[PDB]
């Protein structure tokens, strides 16, 4: 006297699934980006400025090099 | 001894190339969800060996409605261009110095798009012929933003030589300084390489094979070692541009893992961007180049220009 045996669902439920759209926000503000971009770029503008002159500084020192020898 | 220098130059970058395929397999297997080749030779390394073979063994076809002159110089044109784009590149010393390197590289690049217009044109068919004509738009698309770039950035290096470049970046890297120019700098050399998602001559989903679709075996694997050593040389010539590496006289090994590190970096980035995007459209890519990418660049080329007399930071050479 066996009772039935069937694949069912347990007793209660099984449980909830998901299904709807989940793409978060995941990011800065636009007013933080522009502003990281600009300080970035005043901070390469003031070392360049810093090694452009020590540059010219050291080519006169070159030439003055090459114009001492020229006699 | 400069011969042995040349073929020290010539034959560690067909190596490089050759395992770059099989590195982009790989990366794109892993980022797929899958491994990539991993039978042939411990993890796959010996894969490119069993490809190059495979196709130098396999039978060249001639079409029969093909000009056969045009047909055979295109990829010969197209293979010993994209190994002449490596001479003036110093590592941190060029095989060849020039005075104007940058110049150089701008001519040879414009001039190694007549292999695939040649090829397309000399296939003598119809999807060899679309691929060749989108080429042409290609070109016109990024050619003048990208030389207009570069003016731009090597208005901070006094001069085209290639090696001031390291002389320049001896303190921080030039991305600091010209960002904004840098971005539209790769994207342009994305358009250059014909890669995705501006990989419009190949046309795969849409052209099956594009320029190349007629040809076979060996002709074919030129074409693509040529396509590989451009996205390589390319890569290190941003490297060089952007991010500089120091550079010690008596060491200089140091500059040359650090630059070599650099360039994988980006080729990389490269393999990476082809597995994230959709394809362009060529017309779009057009509109892109020249009504975004333009304006913008005329705009910091103003700046780039006045810049450095605003702030009396003129570089030294002549
Ligand atoms: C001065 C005199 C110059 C003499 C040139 C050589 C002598 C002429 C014959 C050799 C070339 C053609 C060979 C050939 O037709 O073989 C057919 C032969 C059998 O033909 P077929 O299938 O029975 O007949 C098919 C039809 O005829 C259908 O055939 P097709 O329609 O294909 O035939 C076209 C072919 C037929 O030939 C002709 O019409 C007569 C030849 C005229 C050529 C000269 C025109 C002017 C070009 C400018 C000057 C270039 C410099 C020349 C001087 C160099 C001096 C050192 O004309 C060409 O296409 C020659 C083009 C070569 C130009 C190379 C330029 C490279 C440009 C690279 C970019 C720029 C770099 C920066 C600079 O096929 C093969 O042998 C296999 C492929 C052969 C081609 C290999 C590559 C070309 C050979 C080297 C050429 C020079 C390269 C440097
Ligand atoms: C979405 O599917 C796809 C892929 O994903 C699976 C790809 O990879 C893919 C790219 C194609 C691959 C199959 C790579 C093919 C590998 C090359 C064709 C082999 C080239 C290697 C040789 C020709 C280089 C030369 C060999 C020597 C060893 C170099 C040294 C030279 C001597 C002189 C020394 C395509 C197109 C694709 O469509
Ligand atoms: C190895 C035996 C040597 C035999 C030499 C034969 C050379 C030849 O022309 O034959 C054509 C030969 C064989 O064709 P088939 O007869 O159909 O098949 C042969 C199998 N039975 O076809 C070829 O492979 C042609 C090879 C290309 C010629 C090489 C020289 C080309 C010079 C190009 C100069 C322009 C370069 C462009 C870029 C440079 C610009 C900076
Ligand atoms: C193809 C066109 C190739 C262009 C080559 C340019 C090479 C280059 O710019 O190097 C310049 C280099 C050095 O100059 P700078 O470093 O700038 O200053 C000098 C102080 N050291 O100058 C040179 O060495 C010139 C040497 C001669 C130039 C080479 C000419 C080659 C012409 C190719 C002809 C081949 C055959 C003709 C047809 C080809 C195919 C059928």
């Amino acid at each position: 006297a066996s009772k039935v045996k069937q694949d069912m669902p347990p007793p209660g439920g099984y449980g909830p699934i998901d299904y709807k759209r989940n793409l978060p926000r995941r990011g800065l503000s636009g007013y933080s980006m522009f502003a990281v971009g600009i300080g970035t770029l005043l901070f390469g503008y003031w070392s360049m400025m810093k090694w452009n002159r020590e540059r010219r500084r050291l080519q006169i020192e070159d030439f003055e090099a090459r114009i001492a020898l020229m006699p | 001894m400069f011969m042995i220098n040349i073929l020290s130059l010539i034959i560690p970058i067909l190596l490089a190339v050759a395992f770059l395929t099989l590195v982009e397999r790989k990366v794109l297997g892993y980022m797929q969800l899958r491994k990539g080749p991993n039978v042939v030779g411990p993890y796959g390394l010996l894969q490119p060996i069993a490809d190059a073979l495979k196709l130098f063994t396999k039978e060249p076809l001639r079409p029969a409605t093909s000009s056969i002159s045009m047909f055979i110089i295109a990829p010969i044109l197209a293979l010993s261009l994209a190994l002449t784009m490596w001479v003036p590149l110093p590592m941190p010393y060029p095989l060849i110095n020039m005075n104007l390197g940058v110049l150089f590289m701008l001519a040879m690049s414009s001039l190694a798009v007549y292999s695939i217009l040649w090829s397309g044109w000399a296939s003598n068919s119809k999807y060899a012929l679309i691929g060749a004509l989108r080429a042409v738009a290609q070109t016109i698309s990024y050619e003048v933003t990208l030389a207009i770039i570069l003016l731009s950035v090597l208005l901070m290096n006094g001069s085209y030589t290639l090696s001031t470049l390291i002389t320049t970046q001896e303190h921080i890297w030039m991305i600091f300084t010209s960002w904004p120019l840098a971005m539209m700098w790769f994207i342009s050399t994305l358009a250059e390489t014909n890669r995705a998602p501006f990989d419009l001559t190949e046309g795969e989903s849409e052209l099956v094979s594009g320029f190349n679709v007629e040809y076979a075996a060996g002709p074919f694997a030129m074409f693509f070692m040529a396509e590989y050593a451009n996205i390589i040389m390319m890569n290190a010539f941003t490297a060089i541009l952007f991010l500089g590496a120091s550079h010690d006289p008596h060491t200089p090994e140091l500059y040359t893992i650090n630059f070599v590190l650099k360039t994988l970096a980006l080729t990389i980035t490269f393999l990476w961007i082809r597995a994230s995007y959709p394809r362009f459209r060529y017309d779009q890519l057009m509109h892109l180049l020249w009504k975004s990418f333009l304006p913008l660049t005329l705009a910091l080329c103003m700046w780039h220009i006045s810049l450095p007399i605003m702030t009396a930071s003129i570089p030294p050479q002549s």
